[PDB]
Protein backbone atom coordinates (compact mmCIF):
# COMPACT_ATOMS: atom_id res chain seq x y z
CA UNK A 1 0.00 0.00 0.00
CA UNK A 2 2.70 2.62 1.37
CA UNK A 3 6.02 3.62 0.62
CA UNK A 4 8.55 3.79 3.37
CA UNK A 5 8.34 7.72 3.87
CA UNK A 6 4.36 6.82 4.24
CA UNK A 7 4.68 4.66 6.44
CA UNK A 8 6.84 6.74 8.76
CA UNK A 9 4.44 9.19 8.54
CA UNK A 10 2.06 6.85 9.62
CA UNK A 11 3.66 5.98 12.10
CA UNK A 12 3.91 9.09 13.78
CA UNK A 13 0.33 9.55 13.16
CA UNK A 14 -0.19 6.82 14.54
CA UNK A 15 1.68 8.00 17.89
CA UNK A 16 0.06 10.84 17.79
CA UNK A 17 -3.33 9.42 17.79
CA UNK A 18 -2.31 7.01 20.57
CA UNK A 19 -5.13 7.54 24.00
CA UNK A 20 -3.05 10.48 26.60
CA UNK A 21 -0.25 9.61 24.91
CA UNK A 22 1.67 13.15 25.67
CA UNK A 23 0.19 13.15 29.33
CA UNK A 24 2.56 12.29 32.09
CA UNK A 25 0.80 13.74 34.82
CA UNK A 26 0.51 10.37 36.56
CA UNK A 27 3.86 9.42 36.29
CA UNK A 28 3.39 7.19 33.37
CA UNK A 29 6.15 6.80 30.10
CA UNK A 30 6.42 5.91 26.34
CA UNK A 31 8.82 3.73 25.52
CA UNK A 32 10.30 3.23 21.67
CA UNK A 33 12.04 0.38 21.58
CA UNK A 34 13.94 -0.40 17.91
CA UNK A 35 15.78 -3.15 17.40
CA UNK A 36 16.74 -5.99 15.22
CA UNK A 37 16.55 -9.45 15.20
CA UNK A 38 19.94 -11.36 15.20
CA UNK A 39 20.59 -13.96 12.92
CA UNK A 40 17.55 -15.21 11.38
CA UNK A 41 18.09 -15.93 8.31
CA UNK A 42 21.00 -18.34 9.27
CA UNK A 43 19.14 -19.95 12.33
CA UNK A 44 16.28 -20.69 10.13
CA UNK A 45 15.63 -24.64 10.43
CA UNK A 46 14.82 -26.61 7.72
CA UNK A 47 12.46 -29.05 8.96
CA UNK A 48 10.76 -26.90 11.44
CA UNK A 49 10.48 -24.45 8.79
CA UNK A 50 8.77 -27.54 6.06
CA UNK A 51 6.27 -27.44 8.98
CA UNK A 52 4.94 -24.47 9.42
CA UNK A 53 4.70 -24.05 5.53
CA UNK A 54 2.86 -27.14 5.82
CA UNK A 55 0.49 -25.41 7.87
CA UNK A 56 0.11 -23.15 5.35
CA UNK A 57 0.28 -24.15 2.28
CA UNK A 58 0.20 -27.69 0.09
CA UNK A 59 2.83 -29.90 0.85
CA UNK A 60 4.52 -30.03 -2.32
CA UNK A 61 4.93 -26.64 -2.35
CA UNK A 62 6.07 -26.93 0.87
CA UNK A 63 8.54 -29.62 0.00
CA UNK A 64 9.91 -27.70 -2.86
CA UNK A 65 10.74 -24.65 -0.65
CA UNK A 66 12.25 -26.54 1.98
CA UNK A 67 13.87 -29.34 -0.92
CA UNK A 68 15.01 -25.69 -2.55
CA UNK A 69 16.71 -24.61 0.56
CA UNK A 70 18.87 -27.88 0.50
CA UNK A 71 21.50 -26.88 -2.02
CA UNK A 72 25.31 -26.69 -2.91
CA UNK A 73 26.60 -23.36 -2.80
CA UNK A 74 29.83 -22.92 -4.85
CA UNK A 75 32.30 -19.93 -5.30
CA UNK A 76 35.12 -21.12 -7.77
CA UNK A 77 36.98 -24.19 -5.57
CA UNK A 78 34.93 -23.90 -3.19
CA UNK A 79 31.76 -25.38 -1.89
CA UNK A 80 29.28 -27.03 0.86
CA UNK A 81 25.74 -28.08 1.46
CA UNK A 82 23.24 -25.26 2.86
CA UNK A 83 21.73 -27.84 5.42
CA UNK A 84 21.08 -25.01 7.94
CA UNK A 85 19.51 -21.51 7.22
CA UNK A 86 17.29 -19.94 4.25
CA UNK A 87 19.04 -18.98 1.37
CA UNK A 88 17.75 -14.90 0.72
CA UNK A 89 19.03 -15.35 -3.11
CA UNK A 90 15.68 -18.00 -3.95
CA UNK A 91 12.45 -16.05 -5.68
CA UNK A 92 10.24 -16.72 -2.97
CA UNK A 93 12.67 -16.07 0.00
CA UNK A 94 10.98 -12.88 1.08
CA UNK A 95 7.23 -14.71 0.88
CA UNK A 96 9.31 -17.91 2.90
CA UNK A 97 10.79 -15.33 5.75
CA UNK A 98 7.91 -13.02 5.83
CA UNK A 99 5.86 -16.11 7.12
CA UNK A 100 8.95 -16.96 9.38
CA UNK A 101 8.82 -13.22 10.77
CA UNK A 102 5.11 -13.39 11.81
CA UNK A 103 5.55 -16.85 13.40
CA UNK A 104 8.51 -14.41 15.25
CA UNK A 105 5.80 -11.54 15.64
CA UNK A 106 4.12 -14.28 17.81
CA UNK A 107 6.42 -15.19 19.89
CA UNK B 1 1.46 -41.35 6.66
CA UNK B 2 3.34 -38.44 8.03
CA UNK B 3 4.29 -37.05 4.43
CA UNK B 4 1.45 -37.34 1.93
CA UNK B 5 -0.74 -35.81 4.82
CA UNK B 6 -2.17 -32.29 3.79
CA UNK B 7 -2.78 -29.13 6.50
CA UNK B 8 -3.48 -29.53 9.77
CA UNK B 9 -5.92 -26.52 9.68
CA UNK B 10 -7.86 -28.69 7.45
CA UNK B 11 -9.06 -31.50 9.91
CA UNK B 12 -9.04 -34.80 8.62
CA UNK B 13 -8.00 -38.10 9.58
CA UNK B 14 -4.44 -39.20 10.83
CA UNK B 15 -3.41 -41.85 8.92
CA UNK B 16 -2.39 -45.09 11.34
CA UNK B 17 1.38 -45.47 12.39
CA UNK B 18 1.35 -49.20 12.19
CA UNK B 19 4.71 -48.75 13.92
CA UNK B 20 4.65 -51.76 16.40
CA UNK B 21 8.46 -53.01 17.53
CA UNK C 1 25.02 -36.89 13.29
CA UNK C 2 23.42 -35.91 16.47
CA UNK C 3 20.38 -37.76 17.76
CA UNK C 4 18.72 -34.75 18.75
CA UNK C 5 17.79 -34.79 14.65
CA UNK C 6 15.66 -37.98 15.51
CA UNK C 7 14.04 -36.73 18.97
CA UNK C 8 13.62 -33.53 16.88
CA UNK C 9 11.98 -34.70 13.92
CA UNK C 10 9.81 -36.99 15.63
CA UNK C 11 8.37 -34.44 18.37
CA UNK C 12 7.63 -32.31 15.29
CA UNK C 13 5.48 -35.11 13.48
CA UNK C 14 3.38 -35.93 17.46
CA UNK C 15 2.71 -32.14 17.73
CA UNK C 16 1.59 -32.13 13.76
CA UNK C 17 -0.63 -34.76 14.56
CA UNK C 18 -1.94 -34.04 17.65
CA UNK C 19 -3.07 -30.08 16.32
CA UNK C 20 -4.59 -32.15 13.21
CA UNK C 21 -6.35 -34.03 15.92
CA UNK C 22 -7.59 -31.40 18.02
CA UNK C 23 -8.55 -29.17 14.83
CA UNK C 24 -11.04 -32.68 13.95
CA UNK C 25 -12.31 -32.76 17.30
CA UNK C 26 -13.50 -28.80 17.26
CA UNK C 27 -14.65 -28.78 14.21
CA UNK C 28 -17.02 -31.88 15.54
CA UNK C 29 -17.93 -29.78 18.39
CA UNK C 30 -18.96 -26.26 16.51
CA UNK C 31 -20.78 -28.67 13.95
CA UNK C 32 -23.34 -30.15 16.81
CA UNK C 33 -23.54 -26.67 18.23
CA UNK C 34 -24.47 -25.26 14.47
CA UNK C 35 -27.08 -28.10 14.18
CA UNK C 36 -28.31 -27.21 18.07
CA UNK C 37 -28.75 -23.54 17.02
CA UNK C 38 -30.38 -24.59 13.66
CA UNK C 39 -32.95 -26.62 15.43
CA UNK C 40 -33.77 -23.81 18.05
CA UNK C 41 -34.15 -21.58 14.98
CA UNK C 42 -36.41 -23.87 13.08
CA UNK C 43 -38.96 -24.13 16.70
CA UNK C 44 -38.25 -20.21 17.01
CA UNK C 45 -39.58 -20.11 12.94
CA UNK C 46 -42.06 -22.29 14.11
CA UNK C 47 -43.74 -20.62 16.97
CA UNK C 48 -44.00 -17.71 15.32
CA UNK C 49 -45.61 -19.06 12.30
CA UNK C 50 -48.10 -20.37 14.87
CA UNK C 51 -48.34 -17.06 16.34
CA UNK C 52 -49.30 -15.62 12.87
CA UNK C 53 -51.68 -18.43 12.47
CA UNK C 54 -53.27 -17.57 15.47
CA UNK C 55 -53.32 -14.12 14.74
CA UNK C 56 -55.09 -14.48 11.49
CA UNK C 57 -58.01 -16.61 12.97
CA UNK C 58 -58.46 -14.39 15.35
CA UNK C 59 -58.26 -11.59 12.79
CA UNK C 60 -60.91 -13.82 10.63
CA UNK D 1 35.17 -21.09 6.12
CA UNK D 2 32.85 -19.79 8.15
CA UNK D 3 30.01 -20.85 6.91
CA UNK D 4 31.02 -24.46 6.15
CA UNK D 5 32.17 -24.54 9.87
CA UNK D 6 29.06 -23.35 10.83
CA UNK D 7 27.13 -25.92 8.75
CA UNK D 8 29.50 -28.86 10.48
CA UNK D 9 28.75 -27.73 13.49
CA UNK D 10 24.98 -27.94 12.92
CA UNK D 11 25.49 -31.47 12.19
CA UNK D 12 27.63 -32.09 14.76
CA UNK D 13 25.91 -30.40 17.89
CA UNK D 14 22.16 -31.26 16.56
CA UNK D 15 19.40 -28.79 15.83
CA UNK D 16 20.02 -26.05 18.30
CA UNK D 17 16.41 -25.22 18.63
CA UNK D 18 15.27 -27.53 21.46
CA UNK D 19 12.02 -30.40 20.49
CA UNK D 20 10.09 -28.39 23.48
CA UNK D 21 10.88 -24.91 21.51
CA UNK D 22 9.67 -26.13 18.42
CA UNK D 23 6.57 -27.70 19.48
CA UNK D 24 5.81 -24.33 21.64
CA UNK D 25 6.35 -22.38 17.82
CA UNK D 26 4.56 -24.71 15.73
CA UNK D 27 1.56 -24.96 18.24
CA UNK D 28 1.66 -20.98 18.36
CA UNK D 29 1.58 -21.17 14.87
CA UNK D 30 -1.42 -23.40 14.50
CA UNK D 31 -4.02 -21.73 17.09
CA UNK D 32 -2.87 -18.32 15.82
CA UNK D 33 -3.78 -20.19 11.81
CA UNK D 34 -7.22 -21.44 13.36
CA UNK D 35 -8.21 -18.52 15.06
CA UNK D 36 -7.82 -16.49 11.75
CA UNK D 37 -9.71 -19.22 10.15
CA UNK D 38 -7.21 -19.13 7.69
CA UNK D 39 -7.77 -21.79 4.35
CA UNK D 40 -4.40 -23.25 3.06
CA UNK D 41 -2.71 -22.73 -0.22
CA UNK D 42 -3.72 -25.23 -2.85
CA UNK D 43 -1.39 -26.45 -5.47
CA UNK D 44 -2.07 -24.71 -8.59
CA UNK D 45 -5.04 -26.23 -10.58
CA UNK D 46 -4.53 -27.30 -14.45
CA UNK D 47 -7.42 -25.02 -15.21
CA UNK D 48 -6.51 -21.78 -12.47
CA UNK D 49 -7.85 -19.01 -14.05
CA UNK D 50 -4.55 -17.03 -13.58
CA UNK D 51 -2.16 -18.74 -14.17
CA UNK D 52 -1.39 -16.79 -17.41
CA UNK D 53 -1.49 -13.57 -15.48
CA UNK E 1 30.07 -35.05 -9.82
CA UNK E 2 26.79 -37.46 -10.25
CA UNK E 3 28.04 -40.08 -12.19
CA UNK E 4 32.11 -39.97 -12.78
CA UNK E 5 33.27 -39.66 -9.72
CA UNK E 6 34.80 -43.26 -9.05
CA UNK E 7 33.66 -42.90 -5.74
CA UNK E 8 29.85 -43.47 -6.76
CA UNK E 9 28.29 -47.11 -6.34
CA UNK E 10 25.95 -47.69 -8.66
CA UNK E 11 25.72 -51.14 -8.00
CA UNK E 12 22.58 -52.35 -6.26
CA UNK E 13 21.19 -51.40 -2.71
CA UNK E 14 21.70 -53.44 -0.20
CA UNK E 15 18.88 -54.09 2.94
CA UNK E 16 20.74 -52.20 5.51
CA UNK E 17 21.33 -49.04 2.49
CA UNK E 18 17.55 -49.14 2.16
CA UNK E 19 17.10 -49.22 5.91
CA UNK E 20 19.39 -46.12 6.33
CA UNK E 21 17.68 -44.24 3.65
CA UNK E 22 14.32 -44.50 4.48
CA UNK E 23 15.37 -43.89 8.15
CA UNK E 24 17.40 -40.50 7.27
CA UNK E 25 14.13 -39.57 5.06
CA UNK E 26 11.99 -39.65 7.61
CA UNK E 27 14.35 -37.87 10.30
CA UNK E 28 15.06 -35.09 7.92
CA UNK E 29 12.21 -34.40 5.29
CA UNK E 30 13.34 -33.96 1.57
CA UNK E 31 16.98 -32.71 2.42
CA UNK E 32 18.67 -34.56 -0.14
CA UNK E 33 21.95 -33.06 -0.23
CA UNK E 34 21.98 -33.31 3.89
CA UNK E 35 20.84 -37.11 3.50
CA UNK E 36 23.37 -38.18 0.83
CA UNK E 37 26.50 -38.04 2.53
CA UNK E 38 25.28 -40.18 5.42
CA UNK E 39 23.59 -42.96 3.13
CA UNK E 40 26.55 -42.66 0.94
CA UNK E 41 24.98 -42.46 -2.21
CA UNK E 42 24.49 -39.06 -4.56
CA UNK E 43 21.55 -37.22 -3.40
CA UNK E 44 19.60 -38.34 -6.98
CA UNK E 45 20.33 -41.87 -6.34
CA UNK E 46 19.19 -41.86 -2.71
CA UNK E 47 15.76 -39.80 -3.93
CA UNK E 48 15.42 -42.14 -7.01
CA UNK F 1 22.05 -31.21 28.08
CA UNK F 2 21.56 -27.63 27.50
CA UNK F 3 22.66 -27.17 24.17
CA UNK F 4 25.66 -24.86 23.33
CA UNK F 5 24.78 -22.51 20.32
CA UNK F 6 27.61 -22.25 17.85
CA UNK F 7 28.60 -18.95 18.01
CA UNK F 8 28.91 -19.87 21.95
Amino acid sequence: SEVPPLLVYKWCQGINNLDKVWDTSNGECNVIIETQLSKVYEKIELTLLNSLLRLIMDHNLADYITAKNNVTLTYKDMSHVNSYGMIRGLQFSAFVFQYYGLILDLL
Amino acid sequence: ALTETQSSLLGGENAPLAEGA
Amino acid sequence: INDKFAQFSEALFMADRHAREEVRQRAMMQQRLAEKERQQKEEHLRQLAQQARAERAAAA
Amino acid sequence: KAEQERQHNHMKDGPYVSSEEAVAIYTTTVHWLEARKFSPIPFPSVSYKHDTK
Amino acid sequence: NEWLDPSIKKIEWSREEDEKLLHLAKLMPTQWRTIAPIVGRTANQCLE
Amino acid sequence: NAVILHED
